[PDB]
RNA sequence: AUUCCGGUUGAUCCUGCCGGAGGCCACUGCUAUGGGGGUCCGACUAAGCCAUGCGAGUCAAGGGGGCGUCCCUUCUGGGACGCCACCGGCGGACGGCUCAGUAACACGUCGGUAACCUACCCUCGGGAGGGGGAUAACCCCGGGAAACUGGGGCUAAUCCCCCAUAGGCCUGGGGUACUGGAAGGUCCCCAGGCCGAAAGGGAGCCGUAAGGCUCCGCCCGAGGAUGGGCCGGCGGCCGAUUAGGUAGUUGGUGGGGUAACGGCCCACCAAGCCGAAGAUCGGUACGGGCCGUGAGAGCGGGAGCCCGGAGAUGGACACUGAGACACGGGUCCAGGCCCUACGGGGCGCAGCAGGCGCGAAACCUCCGCAAUGCGGGAAACCGCGACGGGGGGACCCCCAGUGCCGUGCCUCUGGCACGGCUUUUCCGGAGUGUAAAAAGCUCCGGGAAUAAGGGCUGGGCAAGGCCGGUGGCAGCCGCCGCGGUAAUACCGGCGGCCCGAGUGGUGGCCACUAUUAUUGGGCCUAAAGCGGCCGUAGCCGGGCCCGUAAGUCCCUGGCGAAAUCCCACGGCUCAACCGUGGG
């Protein structure tokens, strides 16, 4: 036979060119600040395995699918995508949006640290944003709910300082 | 810097014990060999020659480090047991 | 083995019961022959170092070894590939512990702390039993070890009874028989490592294996492989149990 | 995403094939800042040929010697210490490499051996009595161009050989103690034979000595363990423009040989054995766990990691040993090549690097035994191109960069002008890291400074009806089609679109495809019902009652290695990756 080989984690389009699907995502492009298609093809990826997985158990008896259905549920409800009481259910109506509020750029910029998404970007990117006191550089991580409002400036960094003149101006907004 | 004693553990039947510690440190380089065996020593009372500080790592965006040392209580046991090369890296001993 | 004997063991293809980490290396110790099988014991070197933790590097677990710091019942071993098996007594002097060896809920060995007076005997199941020159009896243990006795006593012992050893003298003081109601530990199959109580015996034609029915403390029902039921004592175990 | 779009006509509806649009693998054009992880890199043609270095040793606690330094006395010596080769023991049958052969009990799976071998290891029961001998090392003399090799002298052992006892094997006659489902098996007693052990050796203390007390050892028997041998049932390619095949062939009886059963091989007696449910022969291939693709049913592959098989330039054959008809051991034939003083003597990298050749097609003549293991040793330890660490490479996967903010102007997407900010990345240092280094990680100084390309632009299919050349010429074109002096389609400029450290070309497999159809296609006129009928095997077969339990359904024992796949939690900054559990 053959040995393992590492596999694409995301999925490219059927179609290169169709002009709904261009507007769409270029909509979503613009909005979000990411820097390529792909990057936000991770993401639908993402979202599809949950709704496969959903599909998946609604038909299904026994032992271990129920384990598996709390599990499921558990785990979506404690990245912040659904409320403490939802049902399997409520897994199909999830969007590519929901999950894209959850990127640490995205939550740097509402939680008011930057006055826009590409200087949260860069923010993170340099290192001055740390995370439940641990410094992370990847713009794409996924913020768990146990952990969002322990973010703040790094401790050693020069924005660490209401005084720097780079801070004030993002309080200024 | 902060040093924190994470554990000690006794082994009777090699004759030692380990020492676990964190060192935390914010907007400093990562602590020395030496100031750390001096520490440890003044810490618990260790004889400083029969002391040796097996590693001592930095993470990636990390104020602390995580330090691991080993005391022996007799020098010909020491030498018995641990190989050449850390006992060089050290200062324990000379290189040739 | 184009042309003899293999020598080596890659940590891919080690025995399913041990506790060892398969992709951090390349190679494992290969056991030397010894008591148990292959599927029922453990190198001495993987006690010494991974489990207990004495020793980081395998060279300074040699040293250890060299100097008799461990005896397994009640005997000094030195070697590093010696294998250790079920209901194994580890004794430790110097640091003053004992434990035995037993096999999981999943069926990987563990190290079971016990007493001190404990660890003076041993349970052996009695595998075979045959006549030798002098017209003695000499009677095969399940970890391979022998035993000899007189002619006399030749309808106090029959396969598959226990018989409770004191070590390292190796002297005799209990025979526990096999039938209904005796108390009972699996050792290997699906149910292993249940314990309970004899209820039922079957057997079948052509050399097919017989099969025990077990109940134990909650009241289930369960069957098992008779050479796979261990006789514990009569009607409670005469030894601790996880 | 369980999907469609272009092409037959002046126009329409069909059948049917070709092309587009997706994934993965091999070669290749142009172009490239960084880090991490992993089972990637002379497999396809040549299992072709190879210069040089390395890839298997270890034991002084088995034994006599040589040399050196010291202490006691020393004419002489005796000690202690350290090196060296030799005899002797164990290992060199594993590990590493490649896929030529093989359609077969080779491989997968369930069983069997009551028909067998096993050095090292574990437990129990016993034994170690008496003799003999040579030789290496060392000294004298050598021969030969070398590879090699002769004579004489002297010596020891855990070296070799005898005698005894124990023990082993064969056959005949009794007794019934054991295991087992079942005794050509085990145990006991007579009888005739044949074979036939051992090293109380070594080391250290207490011993004045006597002798103990530990440590390592030698031989026999019973059982286990480890590693194998052999056998059976079932399962997995293509061809009828291959139809009959086999004669030690199939079976029986009596033997031989083997570790062991067997036409495995003989002597004799019979005519059997296989086959249209595909024998025989030919073709192509190492088998599996797995891998690619697809909604699934399926279709295609099986180099890299694990398990099994086979081979060492081609074809044959032996010695030693527990194990070989032995990759770095031996002999012959064939075919290449090398050194000779010409008489002779050597060598096959499908081990790691490296070279030539063949091609479209593939890297350093590097560092280390620190980790994981193996062999040797009582042990400390020694060796290992296995393994570990780096060097070269658009091998696969994961995470980032090529700036950010404020106010003005513009054609307001984007660019420009002012003012400010940060240092992932870049340059120079300290610590940590590492066998030693290098990367990586934490700090310090400088500074927007050091960093964007490839294809396309008539329709399919997102994007220009603008400018300049050429003029059925040059050229484009997967398909349909453009170009004949007013070209949105060729060449170039300026714009624009897609993806982006990548993006295009060529070949292969799956999907597209219900163009292989079990699910699920067709045959009046489009490809396709034998010119007609009778019938053998096969497949499909009316109603009720009783029985059985093979198919079929449910419950439960023993199995189908690990790695690979899915899920939650935990560790490297998260991830890729790795660990603990459930499937
Ligand atoms: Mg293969
Ligand atoms: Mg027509
Ligand atoms: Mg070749
Ligand atoms: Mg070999
Ligand atoms: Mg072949
Ligand atoms: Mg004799
Ligand atoms: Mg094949
Ligand atoms: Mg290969
Ligand atoms: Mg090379
Ligand atoms: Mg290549
Ligand atoms: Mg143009
Ligand atoms: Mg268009
Ligand atoms: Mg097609
Ligand atoms: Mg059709
Ligand atoms: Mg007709
Ligand atoms: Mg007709
Ligand atoms: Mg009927
Ligand atoms: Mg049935
Ligand atoms: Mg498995
Ligand atoms: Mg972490
Ligand atoms: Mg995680
Ligand atoms: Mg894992």
């Amino acid at each position: 036979g053959d040995p393992k080989r590492q596999r694409k984690k995301y999925e490219t389009p059927p179609h290169p060119w169709i002009k709904e699907r261009l507007d769409r995502e270029r909509v979503l492009m613009d909005k979000y600040e990411l820097k390529n298609k792909k990057e936000l093809w991770k993401h639908e990826t993402q979202l599809k395995n949950f709704r496969r997985r959903a599909r998946r158990l609604l038909a299904a008896r026994g032992k271990q699918a129920e384990i598996e259905r709390e599990q499921l549920l558990a785990r979506l409800k404690r990245l912040g995508l659904l409320p403490e009481d939802a049902v399997l259910d409520d897994v199909l109506s999830l969007t590519i949006e929901d999950i894209l509020e959850r990127r640490l750029q995205t939550i740097v910029y509402k939680k008011g640290l930057a006055r826009t998404m590409r200087q949260a970007r860069q923010l993170i990117v340099h290192g001055h944003i740390e995370v439940n006191g641990q410094i992370i550089r990847s713009p794409s991580y996924l913020v768990l709910k146990e952990e969002e409002d322990t973010i703040t400036y790094a401790r050693t960094s020069p924005f660490a300082n209401p005084q720097h003149p780079e801070r004030m101006m993002i309080e200024k907004a | 810097m902060e040093i924190k004693i994470t554990e000690v553990k006794e082994n009777k039947l090699i004759g030692r014990k380990e020492i676990y510690f964190e060192i935390y440190h914010p907007g400093e380089p990562t602590p020395s060999r030496k100031d750390v065996k001096g520490k440890l020593v003044a810490m618990l009372d260790l004889n400083p020659e029969t002391t040796v500080i097996q590693y001592i790592r930095s993470y990636f965006g990390s104020y602390k480090s995580k330090g691991y040392a080993k005391y022996y209580y007799d020098k010909d046991r020491m030498l018995y047991i641990e190989p050449e090369y850390i006992l060089i890296r050290d200062g324990i001993i000379e290189k040739k | 083995a184009r042309k003899g004997p293999k020598r080596h063991l890659k940590r891919l293809a080690a025995p399913t019961s041990w506790y060892i980490e398969r992709k951090a290396y390349k190679w494992a110790v290969r056991p030397r022959p010894g008591p148990h099988n292959m599927r029922t014991s453990i190198p001495l070197l993987y006690i010494v170092r991974d489990y207990l933790g004495y020793a980081k590097t395998a060279r300074e677990a040699r040293k250890i070894l060299n100097e008799g710091k461990f005896l397994v019942d009640g005997r000094v071993r030195k070697d590093y590939k010696f294998p250790v098996g079920i209901m194994d007594v580890v004794s430790i002097p110097e640091t003053g512990e004992h434990y035995r060896v037993l096999p999981n809920r999943i069926g990987k060995l563990i190290l079971h702390p016990i007493s001190e007076e404990e660890a003076n005997i041993k349970p052996l199941r009695i595998r075979n039993k045959r006549m030798v020159k002098g017209a003695k009896i000499q009677l095969n243990f399940h970890d391979g070890t022998n035993h000899l006795i007189p002619l006399s006593e030749k309808d106090n012992y029959f396969t598959s009874y226990t018989v409770l050893m004191k070590v390292p003298e190796r002297e005799i003081l209990e025979v526990l028989p096999f039938e209904k109601g005796a108390y009972v530990f699996v050792t290997q199959g699906k149910n292993v490592a249940r314990k309970g109580r004899i209820v039922e015996i079957k057997k079948f034609p052509m050399g097919w294996p017989d099969v025990v029915t077990i109940e134990d403390e909650e009241g289930e029902l369960f069957d098992t492989l008779k050479e796979y039921a261990f006789v514990v004592g009569r009607d409670k175990p005469r030894i601790s149990l996880p």
